[PDB]
RNA sequence: UAUGUUAAGUGGAAAAGGAUGUGGGGUUGCUUAGACAACCAGGAUGUUGGCUUAGAAGCAGCCACCAUUGAAAGAGUGCGUA
């Protein structure tokens, strides 16, 4: 699973996800891509599952791109611990995706199997998506 | 199991896992085997075992060893290239007794006999086999071993199928090993071997010489 | 007359009580004389190879032995000199036949085939020639 | 439409020239008959050059509109297979009657022998002679 | 009959209709009958 | 008061997902030289194409998938016979 090799600080703020995507709002590498319509956090587990289900249908033919990466980390507390006494220990890694950001790319396959592969990927992500193509 | 399936199964695309990691297969899979003489049986694989397995987990595998619990022929694949093979074999028997598999015809099959230098495989002594499961001779050898063990009531009996009545020529080709067939003016003459169920199912068609 | 006229192609000349000469007329009381000797009598000079014979049976047992022509299936074997047909078709050719050899076979069967144009009728042999794979 | 009309227009005039060139034009109702049954008559007529054809009803009447036909207005109905006979008018006329006795499905009534549209009653005399 | 919120055709002979104000699939194969 | 929408008591509770509910715009094929739907008729010949099979004739499986009568008919779209 995609994790950073090392980080400067182990703890980070939750942040916010308001506004349009700063960059990457268009397809540049492949010819089809999944575009987010809403905004939500995407963990690294959902990136992996949406990728195996995406290359398995393509039978390992053609190249896919991952346009997002889980830079930020989040923490959690055990059950039975009261509030306070510091901060929790990190658990996973997330990538806050604002609306209008392409998350995947497809090239090297015909029209029929490009849309179907993207369709199976979208069902594993918690955001409402749309299949978009280049020009 | 993969070698046997590739050898005989119609759906040869249907394969099984195969890797060197501990506990590669954790779920049982059933496959249907069709020997060339039109004989049918099933072949199942199970998860493996290790020494001093916790007793909590054997209670859970009591379910996963149901297929071997109610079986007809067992094969106890013992490695023959690891010096502690005697210990591993015996451990297998104690684990099986814990599950509740007993009074079962066991056929031992020592594998990996290619690695051992200057050994005669395939062979057979008592109920013990020496073979490597990567060649087209050991596999077929074990197939006629299973043929000897399972099917031993397939007595031969001639038949005279009425010429008009079809659907019996076809049945006595996919459920028997037809030795010879003949054509007469009053029907067709069939000589083959069938299960004792068929001796009473189709008793009238037989004709005595 | 002729209650049933199920066509029964069989091994003409050396006919035997085989399924090709069996259940085809086995519902109409086919006799060995009316199945083997009847074809043997008709195929005096047509014996040796297998040629079709269409028969008709009335309410009373009637042997209407009408042997068909030496079809292009047997003809394609002698012209191409292949005992076993080449199933490879376009993948490969087991053998080949002379271009003039096909004309002799086509000319012989020309009266049987209902094609006004002899040149067109020779083109139909190419499909039979391509059917066996070997030219 | 332009592709459709051009093909339709060209084919329509072909019948009119053929009808003008034909010394006797006939048709029979090809309904309830074997595919090869007509072929038996067609093959015999093929050696005599009396082959026929069938087209759409609207196109069939288009040629007759401008081919000097004044009695074929009511003949553009049902399964129409116009037969052109410019070489042997008597032979094609008796060809139809030969199959009509053998097969009752062929009640040929169209007749343009000598360019004149004889009625279905007078066609039978033409068919039998 | 399969009662699920995701009724959709499975084969080429399936058909989608509406009876009593709900979506259902009727097919010649009885295993394909679904209702929402 | 004027112009429209809803048939769900939605109005007056709640998502991913599913759908020939309904109204409004756009892009288009075919058609009175006759469009879709129905009814009538046809729907064939070499030929049971080759290989494999006890058995493979369009329809167990793989290979090219022709010419012929004709305006149409596929070396056959689904049933069925071992
Ligand atoms: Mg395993
Ligand atoms: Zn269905």
């Amino acid at each position: 699973m995609l994790v950073p090799k090392r980080v400067k600080y182990r703890r980070e703020f939750r942040g916010n996800m308001r506004g349009r995507a700063k960059g990457g709002t268009e397809v540049a590498f492949g010819e089809y891509g999944l575009q987010a319509v809403e905004a939500s956090w995407i963990t690294n587990r959902q990136i992996e599952a949406a990728r195996i289900a995406m290359t398995r249908y393509m039978k390992r033919g053609g190249k896919v791109w991952i346009k997002i990466f889980p830079h930020k980390s989040y923490t959690s507390k055990p059950i039975g611990v009261r509030m306070g006494k510091g901060k929790g220990a990190p658990e996973g890694w997330v990538s806050p995706v604002k609306r209008g950001k392409i998350m995947f790319e497809i090239a090297g396959v015909p029209e029929d199997v490009a849309r179907e592969a993207l369709r199976l990927a979208a069902h594993k992500l918690p955001v409402k998506t749309k299949i978009v193509k280049r020009e | 199991m993969n070698g046997l399936v590739r050898a005989y199964s119609e759906t040869a695309d249907k394969q099984v896992f195969e890797k060197d990691m501990l506990f590669a297969t954790l779920e049982t899979s059933v496959r249907e085997i069709v020997l060339p003489d039109n004989k049918q049986f099933l072949l199942t694989d199970t998860v493996g075992f290790v020494s001093k397995l916790p007793h909590q987990l054997v209670k859970a595998f009591r379910s996963t060893l149901e297929e071997a619990r109610d079986a007809d022929l067992l094969i106890h694949v013992v490695d023959y290239s690891d010096p502690h093979y005697k210990t591993m074999m015996k451990t297998t028997e104690e684990t099986l007794k814990v599950v509740g598999v007993e009074d079962v015809p066991v056929i031992y099959a020592y594998n990996k006999a290619d690695l051992l230098e200057d050994e005669m495989y395939p062979k057979q002594t008592g109920n013990t086999i020496i073979f490597s499961a990567r060649e087209e001779e050991s596999l077929e050898f074990l197939t006629e071993v299973i043929r000897k063990e399972l099917f031993a009531s397939y007595e031969k009996a001639t038949f005279l199928i009425p010429f008009e009545a079809g659907q019996v020529v076809a049945y006595l080709n996919e459920h028997a090993d037809i030795l010879e067939t003949e054509y007469l003016e009053n029907g067709t003459q069939i000589v083959a071997e069938v299960s004792p169920a068929d001796l009473q199912k189709l008793a009238e068609y037989q004709v005595a010489e | 007359k002729v209650i049933k006229e199920v066509k029964l192609q069989i091994p003409a000349g050396k006919a035997n009580p085989a399924p090709p000469v069996g259940p085809a007329l086995g519902q109409a009381g086919v006799n060995i004389m009316g199945f083997c000797k009847e074809f043997n009598a008709r195929t005096a000079d047509q014996a040796g190879l297998i040629i079709p014979v269409v028969i008709t049976v009335f309410e009373d047992r009637s042997f209407t032995f009408i042997t068909k022509t030496p079809p292009a299936a047997v003809l394609l074997k002698k012209a191409a000199k292949v005992e076993k047909g080449s199933g490879e078709p376009n993948k490969t050719k087991v053998a080949s036949v002379t271009r003039a050899q096909v004309q002799e076979i086509a000319e012989t069967k020309m009266p049987d085939l209902n094609a006004a144009n002899v040149e067109s009728a020779m083109l139909m042999v190419e499909g039979t020639a391509r059917s066996m794979g070997i030219t | 439409m332009s592709k459709v009309l051009e093909a339709k227009q060209s084919a329509v005039e072909e019948i009119k020239t053929k009808l003008s060139a034909s010394a006797s034009t006939v048709i029979v109702d090809y309904r309830g008959l074997n595919v090869g049954e007509i072929t038996d008559l067609r093959k015999q007529l093929r050696d005599a050059g009396i082959e026929f054809k069938v087209y759409k009803n609207s196109l069939t009447r288009r040629a007759v509109e401008a081919n000097g036909y004044e009695g074929l207005e009511g003949a553009l109905t049902g399964p129409n297979a116009i037969a052109f006979s410019n070489e042997d008018v008597v032979a094609p006329a008796k060809i139809l009657n030969d199959f009509a006795k053998d097969h009752e499905a062929l009640e040929i009534k169209a007749g343009v022998i000598e360019g004149k549209v004889a009625s279905l009653e007078e066609i039978k005399a033409l068919a039998t002679l | 009959m399969k009662v699920r919120p995701s009724v959709k055709p499975m084969c080429e002979k399936c058909k989608v209709i509406r009876r009593k104000g709900k979506v259902m699939v009727i097919c010649e194969n009885p295993k394909h009958k679904q209702k929402q």
